[PDB]
């Protein structure tokens, strides 16, 4: 229950705790102000990039200084601004209050609850512009983040401190991907050790209000909200909370990585940051480059991507994965923006529109998509079992592109192309269902060894879904020893493999017919 | 107190102030033209503050007749415009001055156009189907409440009609009223829709906000605001539901490029505005449903060139979650509403979100019209004749199909006399899935045209 | 004194700005309107 | 009170000269009292529309004869 005791104190505290230190301070004023930014006169001591704050309750961050004047550029509501008001310095270079109180919370971009769940506990402050680790630093990415999707966990696996860029067109299961990978980190959070326990951190730049609600939503009722924190810049706020939302993300999670913690983040979506820079420095009058974009855009997106690694021993083992979403317009990647993230980035998941429409979901363009840390980081299990499936899944649908008007071919065509269709249709699943990666090992078996060769294409992918559900009621110990290991041994197999013809010899096929 | 007008360059005026006294930005001002021929008050709305107390400011009013060192006052709050339910039934400029009777409103509650979305707490945190009762939209293309619609098509399609149908089923269903927002809307056009709102009588439920193309670009940009802040006061104080209507949200975009130029901000790509994407979602994001209640909008689109990467419709294509395309290729078979049934689209049609036989359903009768239309062409260059008897049998049903998509909407009750009807939506996925099955294919397509319901289908097979 | 009843005096002030108006009339108002003989002579300069 | 009685007390149609002309257009400085497109009038007969206006001078295109308009020209 509640009780008058922890009130009282907590007003007392306040209380006894109150002191002014009567600090002499410079106080500038504001001498020009238009469209979310702002020229101040005085401020002699003011740092570069200081944050300033203003007499609404406003903050500024103070970009330029000439001779005269600073400019600032403001953050959140710029009409409460106007000329002949003071401004005074914060002291602090441009910064976020930090730590594990953020854990479960909804926040704007400076660090300010949103929820209006209460204020945040900060552990202490991080500035945004820290330099990423060094050349000496870092070590190489050899460890499994675990998205839960079929299609990406067995081609293009994402090791912790990969950047994997979920580049795709408008509506096609970006953000759902995003929140099926921090869903499935809950079978690990669930542990008590550092090493296994990641915890998450989502920023939504420039999406609907309901959308982020949406997503706040399927994080509580999965549980995933124990471990993550939502930046939320909002469609409707000002540029500048929508430049600082990625910046503001990654400096909650560098607090944890280099603590030693495992840190994910998804940029939701890295294009309307882009765009939100654009609109700072066209009202800056800097003059534009391509596609309007000022001439440091890509100096925008690697100051940020680069933040994104694993550590060295020596300092921590910590780790930071971020999965940047970009939006393409029509599906021309070979744009500005997409070719420089793609730059940037250790690799992409070309999520293909005309794909998501016939109902393959996750709609991954197998093509396209590639993993350049590859399976340095994929449990020894799966990239035995699943490393050929990408090669032989391409060559199918250059095959069936080129069958589509063959009247009649070869027996070695036809074989490979009504493989090709049944491990596409092995590898969709539904949203919000993250497979354990015990369980995916088992549900690319199926696919790879030809177990499926009996099964019509209509049929497969009940068959798989029931198939591992049997496995998880009776004979658990493949999904043990597999799990225990981390590598699939011949003595486990063969009780796959009768596992497999046991219930092939009982499968009733959708069609009414049965096979073996 | 007052300041006086500084520099006069087109829509464009810079005000000074006394150094005390300059006003807050978005602040609407007063200056006087006091030209015979010409007489105008003349409002101004603050854009920017340039330094030394000047103030940029443009005019919601041609600056014509205009004069050096006239004297201007400051009202001190944003552009107001009326609210209360004695808004319904009236033209508003956006100003909110009355168009139908001048002076009308003045002791109104004024609110400020200006003013944020709901609070992240407030949002609803799923999204909820709108049952609007009509066949084509509930099974094939479902409504978000408190969502966006995207509307296309033009005259001879009929579109006032699909306008006059959606207010008639806000005002009787739901209880709600309607908005209508003329965003540089044709004048002909804002008095014929004027004059047929009169003349079917549902005038009376809706305000209707104009901002004619004849003015300055600010005035085509805060039209969809004042509109919008009609609506607001409707969901939020009355606690009704809204359905706002834009025609046409590409005009509110260009107004916003237009003005972002004449303040000499350096243009983006295809020179559109370089706040474009917040300008947009500052409007966007406010239509929205809170504490149980909601603001339903139509929105009419343009695509310039038809190119959908366009940052205009790329951006507006963000916020929308229902697609209605009218088809004219439809309407001359008869078919009202003429929806579109393979190009009209919806993003609430899923397994998760509607029943999963509303689903299937809907897969199936997608299906059959596409078949259908890919067999089109054969049926005209070589007659049914030329058809196996498997798809004839295909053919057969999706005439039956097409038809059973029209309905004897309300709108038409002014020439047919007939009552308009409202199938609930547990029946129209009943109907499809027969009808789709084939269960009906021995009467004849007559049978099916304007018919309504299920149980009206088998009154009117018995008539026939 | 002088700065204080000038900031106090914002349409005297404003009336003040003369830069771009006939400084003559501007000094013969500011004279008329204005104690210490060279404070007003500074004033005045 | 002392200071709005010395405002009150510090409180024949203009001509404008030409400052400016160029490619079509003049500016015209003075003119405190003129309104955004009032037809203005040159020595020459030939007019100009005042389209635009500055804090020091008119900005004024001229109709048809341009030739004949040269610096400290007095514009009715």
């Amino acid at each position: 229950t509640i009780s008058a005791a922890d009130i009282e104190g907590a007003i007392e505290d306040y209380v006894s705790s109150f002191s002014a230190d009567t600090e002499r301070e410079e106080i500038g004023t504001v001498i020009d102000a238009g469209d979310g930014i702002a020229h101040v006169e005085g401020l002699p001591s003011v740092m570069t990039q200081e944050l300033l704050e203003f007499p609404g309750g406003v903050l500024g961050v103070a970009l330029n200084l000439d001779e005269h004047s600073v400019g600032a550029v403001i953050l959140g509501e710029f009409e409460k601004i106007e000329e002949g008001q003071q401004v005074k310095r914060t002291g602090e270079v441009l910064s976020v209050p930090v730590g594990d109180a953020f854990l479960g919370r909804v926040v704007n971009p400076l660090g300010q609850p949103i929820d209006g769940q209460g204020d945040i506990a900060a552990e202490t402050r991080r500035a945004l512009e820290l330099q990423a680790p060094s050349v000496v630093q870092r070590q190489s990415v050899s460890e499994p983040l675990q998205t839960g999707i079929k299609a990406i966990d067995a081609m293009t696996p994402i090791g912790r401190g990969q950047r994997q860029l979920i580049i795709g067109d408008r509506k096609t299961g970006k953000t759902a991907v995003c929140v099926d990978t921090i869903l499935n980190q809950r079978e690990a959070w669930l542990t008590g050790d550092p090493k296994q326990q990641v915890r998450c951190v989502y920023v939504a730049i420039g999406q609907k209000g309901t959308t982020i609600a949406s997503v706040k939503r399927a994080l509580e009722e999965g549980g995933a909200m124990e471990y993550t924190t939502i930046v939320a810049a909002p469609a409707s706020d000002a540029a500048g909370f929508k430049w600082l939302a990625p910046y503001t993300g990654s400096a909650i999670g560098q607090h944890w990585m280099y603590n030693g913690k495992h840190v994910l983040i998804v940029f939701d979506d890295l294009s309307k940051q882009a765009d939100a820079y654009r609109a700072i420095s066209l009202l800056l009058r800097r003059p534009p480059g391509r596609e309007a974009f000022p001439g440091d855009v890509f100096y925008l997106h690697s100051r940020l991507l680069e933040r994104c690694a694993k550590l060295s021993d020596e300092l921590g083992g910590g780790s930071m994965t971020g999965l940047p979403i970009i939006e393409t317009k029509a599906n021309d990647i070979s744009a500005f923006i997409p070719t420089n993230v793609i730059s940037i980035t250790d690799g992409q998941c070309f999520l293909e529109s005309d794909l998501f429409n016939q109902g393959v979901r996750p709609a991954i363009n197998v093509g396209v998509s590639v993993s350049r840390v590859g399976g340095a980081a994929q449990i020894k299990a799966m990239k035995e079992v699943a490393g050929s499936l990408r090669l032989d899944l391409s060559q199918y649908r250059e095959l069936e592109a080129f069958a589509a008007f063959a009247s009649d071919l070869d027996a070695a065509s036809k074989a490979q192309l009504d493989r090709g269709a049944r491990l596409v249709e092995l590898l969709k699943q539904p949203q919000y269902s993250p497979l354990a990666v015990e369980e995916q090992v088992v549900a690319i078996f199926l696919g790879t060894q030809g177990h499926l060769d009996s099964v019509p294409v209509e049929d497969v992918q009940r068959f798989e879904s029931e198939l591992l559900e049997h496995v998880k009621a009776s004979h658990s110990d493949i999904f043990d020893g597999i799990r225990e290991t981390k590598k699939l041994s011949e003595e486990a197999e063969e009780k796959l493999v009768s596992v497999i013809n046991e219930f092939k010899k009982g499968f009733q096929a959708s069609d009414g017919s049965s096979v073996v | 107190t007052a300041g006086r007008v500084v520099r006069i360059t087109g829509p464009v005026v810079d005000v000074e102030f006394p150094r005390g006294s300059v006003p807050e930005l978005f602040n609407a001002l007063h200056a006087e033209i006091t030209f015979g021929a010409l007489a105008k008050t003349l409002t101004l709305e603050v854009a920017q503050h340039l330094g030394d107390s000047l103030v940029r400011c443009i005019s919601m009013q041609p600056t014509d007749g205009l004069v050096r060192g006239v004297e201007v006052t400051d009202t001190g709050a944003s552009i107001s415009v009326p609210v209360g339910d004695g808004v319904k039934g009236h033209v508003f400029n956006a100003l909110g001055d009355c168009l139908d009777d001048p002076g009308y409103g003045k002791d109104f509650e004024h609110w400020s156009i200006h003013r944020k979305p709901p609070a992240f707490s407030d949002l609803e945190p799923r999204t909820e189907m709108l049952e609007t009762g009509l066949k084509v939209v509930d099974l094939l293309t479902p409504y978000v409440r408190g969502g966006k619609i995207a509307l296309f098509g033009g005259a001879g399609v009929g579109k006032t009609v699909l306008i006059q149908e959606m207010i008639n089923r806000i005002a009787r269903n739901f209880g709600g009223t309607s908005v209508f927002a003329g965003v540089g809307e044709r004048t002909r056009e804002g008095n014929d829709l004027w004059v047929e709102l009169a003349d079917a009588n549902v005038l009376k439920d809706t305000a209707l906000v104009f901002g004619q193309m004849d003015e300055p670009p600010g005035t085509r940009m805060r039209v969809a605001l004042s509109a919008l802040t009609m609506a607001e006061f409707f969901r939020d104080e009355q606690g009704q539901d809204v359905l706002l209507f834009i025609d046409n949200i590409f005009r509110f975009t260009q107004a916003g490029s237009e003005v972002s130029t004449l303040l000499g901000r350096m243009p983006s790509a295809v020179g559109y505005q370089p706040t474009l994407a917040d300008e947009m979602g500052e409007l966007q994001e406010r239509i929205t449903s809170t504490r149980g209640r909601s603001i339903t909008s139509m929105q009419a689109v343009y695509v310039p060139a038809d190119d959908y990467t366009d940052p205009a419709p790329a951006t507006t294509f963000a916020h929308l979650d229902a697609t209605t395309e009218l088809s004219r290729a439809v309407f001359s078979k008869g078919i009202f509403p003429a929806v579109d049934p393979l190009a009209s689209s919806s993003t609430i049609l899923d397994p998760a979100i509607v029943g999963d036989e509303h689903y299937r359903v809907a897969q199936e009768v997608i299906r059959i019209l596409q078949r259908y239309k890919d067999l089109q062409d054969i049926i005209a260059i070589l007659g049914i004749d030329e058809l196996s008897e498997e798809d004839k049998q295909l053919v057969n049903r999706a005439r039956r199909i097409e038809r059973f998509l029209s309905q004897n909407m309300m709108a038409a009750e002014q020439f047919t006399g007939q009552p308009g009807s409202t199938v609930p939506l547990k029946e129209t996925i009943e109907a499809f899935d027969k009808l789709t099955k084939g269960e009906f294919d021995h009467l004849p397509e007559q049978a099916f045209f304007l018919i309504g319901g299920l149980d009206d289908l088998a009154k009117k097979a018995e008539s026939l | 004194r002088f700065g204080r009843v000038l900031d106090a005096e914002p349409r005297l002030s404003a009336l003040l700005s003369d830069y771009t108006t006939p400084a003559e009339g501007r000094v013969a108002l500011l004279d008329k309107a204005l104690v210490n003989q060279t404070a007003a002579a500074l004033l005045s300069q | 009170x002392x200071x709005x009685x010395x405002x009150x007390x510090x409180x024949r149609e203009e001509i404008g000269t030409v400052i400016d002309a160029g490619d079509g257009i003049a500016h015209v400085e003075g003119l405190p009292s003129v309104m955004t497109q009032e037809l203005l009038e040159f020595p020459g007969g030939v007019l100009g529309v005042a389209l635009n206006l500055d804090e020091h001078s008119v900005g004024a295109v001229i109709l048809g004869e341009f030739e004949k308009i040269e610096e400290g020209q007095q514009v009715k």
